[PDB]
């Protein structure tokens, strides 16, 4: 089913868990970077399923900065005396922003999966995912990552990695499928709020009423993403001819320093031949940042089809239900 | 202030490529990054403080603001021409401010009024009916006329589609790039 | 005024609950924990939870209140929600070791705020029943506390119980997520057909004789509600609006496509 490469595991997000993202769900840190804890379970049938899990909470008003180890430590022993080990089987955040993989926490995740191969990150975002598919997607630094370390080096050790050509996004594995029996006191309160206490159930589909009423669900996104195409797609376009202005274009006229000597002296050097093929910066590609770059290119596939799903089956909707 | 806060206030909502990068933002960024100002006491804000207005055209409060306390501190006296270059300023700010809800202030407006803009700003008529009539083809705007009845039907939509060639002022960025591509590749 | 009315949690509560319940450190039939939370002075909105250590039977107790206060500690870093209000037993409510851990968090001593859940095999009783306890004088025995109820409220973050909603699909048939907003349509179909099927039997109920009694001015008055919001009452200038709006949105995800194909031949020129 979710099985990985020579280890690594599908995870199975039990209803609580979730549950345990949204207490911390966007409050305190709207555009921080929002570590939303580390995801501890176990090796379970094929799927890692989720035990508990809270949120490492950085230095939260303004910025992020990494705690003291000894809450996460102390915590999970916390945990140790009623409940489960510190079985971290990756890290979660939101992180008010749906269709990303971070760069900073890329780097970081992959040295996480790197000490033990069976881990997953879960990135669950609310309906700021723009309602607007897959709100919970448990990525991982994949196994060809794995295999050509360490790591993804820029200017050397990037294309060196690239020529047998690293997969970037590969096993964004499946989530929550089965009746794990964690539920059947969820569904002792569902059918208590089904019954005669139907208020609060009713509440939040009332809720969902005003997410289209006065919010920018397209708008403001596309306006965004856009901004992000603008900025990175060009920028991209940008080291495309720059990577040119050296490969190629700087190379073209190194070769004519080369030939136009007749290629060095008989009795002498070749002081100027030698001297000459000053390699540029860039001698193979600069494939560490076109490395995000293509995950980040796909970032915004992803949040493409984010705009697609939205303006699809609204107006699938509109003429389907007004004709009246 | 003439040539920059009125010739690239059109293209400023979403078009950016024709920004002239030799103006007043040598200073604007400046006297902008600013928590505090009021009632400017420099040259350069008492040169903006009237500027900022001439945004929100203000004829009154921009035309206030070129002549509070430089007939001291040399605007009206040292340009060796006693009052006229007043008259010179006054009528480039009485016209260069009809030349403002024209190219910013457009949106709702279909049907306007061009007897009444000469009321409002007292310009001579003939002196507006050029300007007015320069509007249209000098800066291709998007405003139709019959002028033996004065007056400028708008018909502009172009608010929520402009957004979409806002995504043009980057899906050209996009596409404009793959033109440039393949120049370097061979 | 009495302070012991309401309790309005939300499911996280009963997450700390359940996953602290079902590992247990085979702390069989009793895990307990002490809740922290908010109070508006009459109703107590509460956030989070968590079980501590304990061995609860006859007549041994323990709620280590040095590792209360280490939760606590970790608990205010994580979040600055919640206060600790009282402890949270699983089955059941007024007992003997209910008051020896009284006592214990009158060590603590804010409001004792206690929320038993009832394991059994039932659904007329609830699976919480949040008490305070009142009188509460006391300078005599362990401590002389009398347990008035406070109500199970749902009352935060509407997205979260939304979450929750999908949660309670789950507990049906997990409903994994990957068309969302694809089989919420589904989930709206299924809903219009219930209105379809509440409103037939409302109308041939009266159309026999006696029927739709609690409909006329009720579902009536939120049918013609329906109407309010769609359709638009019947313009074809508006069909004309959201067809036209079609032609923007499709164009608009149209180029999205146009940047996806880009998305290869710009980084995929890369690969040569």
């Amino acid at each position: 089913g979710g099985s990985g490469d020579s280890a690594v595991k599908q995870v199975q997000i039990d209803g609580l868990v979730v549950l345990k993202i949204i207490k911390h769900y966007q409050e305190e840190g709207q555009g921080t970077e929002v570590v939303q804890g580390v995801l501890l379970g176990l090796v379970v049938e094929d799927r890692l399923e989720i035990t508990n899990c809270f949120p490492f909470p950085q230095h939260t008003e303004d910025d992020a900065d990494f705690d003291e180890v000894q809450y996460q430590m102390e915590m999970m022993r916390s945990l140790r005396h009623v409940n489960i080990d510190h079985l971290h089987v990756g890290w979660y955040q939101s992180t008010y922003y749906g269709s990303f993989v971070t760069r900073a926490l890329l780097d970081s995740q992959f040295s996480y999966q790197h000490a033990i191969e069976e881990s997953v990150v879960l990135i669950y975002d609310p309906i700021k995912t723009a309602q607007g598919s897959l709100s919970l997607k448990a990525y991982r630094l994949t196994p060809k990552l794995m295999e050509v370390c360490k790591e993804k080096d820029f200017s050397p050790e990037a294309l060196k990695k690239a020529n047998i050509t690293f997969e970037h996004m590969f096993e964004e594995v499946p989530i929550v499928i089965k009746n794990s029996h964690l539920i059947n006191v969820l569904m002792w309160e569902l059918e208590k709020k089904s019954a005669v206490a139907d208020k609060h159930e009713l509440l939040s589909l009332a809720s969902s009423n005003h997410l289209g009423k006065n919010l920018q669900l397209l708008m403001d996104r596309v306006d965004e993403m856009s901004q992000d195409i603008v900025k990175y797609n060009t920028y991209m376009r940008n080291t495309s001819k720059q990577q040119q202005q050296k490969h190629q274009y700087q190379q073209r006229r190194q070769q004519e320093n080369m030939q136009r000597q007749s290629r060095g002296e008989p009795p002498l050097p070749e002081e100027d031949l030698s001297k000459l093929f000053k390699p540029p910066q860039p001698p193979a590609r600069m494939d560490s940042l076109l490395i995000a770059g293509q995950i980040n290119t796909y970032c915004q596939n992803i949040k493409e089809f984010t705009a697609q799903n939205l303006g699809k089956l609204f107006m699938a909707q509109a003429l389907q239900e007004y004709n009246n | 202030y003439l040539v920059s806060a009125m010739l690239l206030e059109i293209p400023y909502m979403a078009a950016h490529e024709s920004d002239a990068r030799r103006r007043m933002i040598s200073k604007q960024f400046h006297h902008q990054l600013r928590v505090g100002e009021r009632q400017p006491l420099l040259g350069p804000p008492e040169s903006m403080r009237e500027h900022v207005v001439a945004a929100s055209k203000a004829m009154k409060m921009g035309d206030w603001k070129t002549c509070h306390s430089f007939i001291i501190n040399e605007k009206m006296n040292g340009k060796v021409w006693d009052l006229f270059p007043e008259a010179d300023k006054v009528r480039t700010m009485l016209v260069r401010k009809i030349q403002e809800e024209s190219l910013r202030t457009y949106l709702f407006t279909y049907s306007s009024v061009y007897d009444s803009i000469s009321m409002e700003t007292l310009s001579d008529m003939f002196e507006l009916d050029l300007p007015t009539v320069h509007s249209i083809i000098s800066k291709m705007i998007i405003n139709e006329e019959l002028m033996a009845s004065l007056d400028q039907p708008t018909q502009t939509v172009v608010m929520h589609r402009t957004e979409p060639t806002a995504q043009q002022n980057l899906a050209l960025q996009l596409a404009e790039k793959l033109g440039s591509l393949v120049e370097n590749n061979e | 005024f009495p302070g012991g009315r309401v309790v309005r949690l939300h499911p996280v509560i009963l997450a700390s609950i359940v996953d602290s319940y079902e590992r247990r450190n085979e702390g069989a039939a009793r895990v307990i924990g002490t809740l922290l939370g908010t109070v508006d002075k009459h109703s107590v909105e509460v956030t989070n939870c968590f079980s501590v250590p304990h061995n609860e039977s006859e007549d041994e107790v323990a709620v280590d209140m040095e590792f209360a206060k280490n939760m606590y500690e970790l608990h205010k870093k994580v979040s600055p929600n919640e206060l600790i209000l009282g402890w949270y037993a699983t089955g059941h409510d007024i007992t003997e070791h209910s008051v020896l851990i009284h006592e214990y968090y009158s060590r603590e001593a804010p409001n004792p705020i206690h929320l038993t859940v009832d394991t059994s095999l039932q659904n007329g009783r609830m699976s919480i029943k949040a008490y305070v306890s009142t009188s509460m004088g006391v300078p005599g025995r362990t401590m002389g506390v009398m347990f008035t109820p406070l109500t199970v409220k749902y009352a935060y973050y509407d997205t979260e119980r939304i979450g929750v909603d999908l949660i309670m699909k789950t507990c049906f048939s997990p409903n994994r997520v990957i068309g969302l907003s694809s089989d919420l349509q589904q989930v709206g179909g299924a809903s219009a057909r219930i209105q379809d099927a509440l409103s037939t039997v409302l109308q041939y109920a009266e159309d026999v004789l006696s029927g739709k009694v609690s409909a006329d001015n009720t579902v009536g008055r939120f049918l013609m509600s329906l109407v309010n919001q769609v359709p638009k009452i019947v313009p074809d200038d508006f069909e004309t609006m959201l067809n036209s709006n079609i032609n923007d949105l499709l164009m608009v995800t149209y180029l999205a496509n146009l940047t996806q194909s880009q998305i290869a031949l710009n980084e995929k020129l890369v690969n040569l």
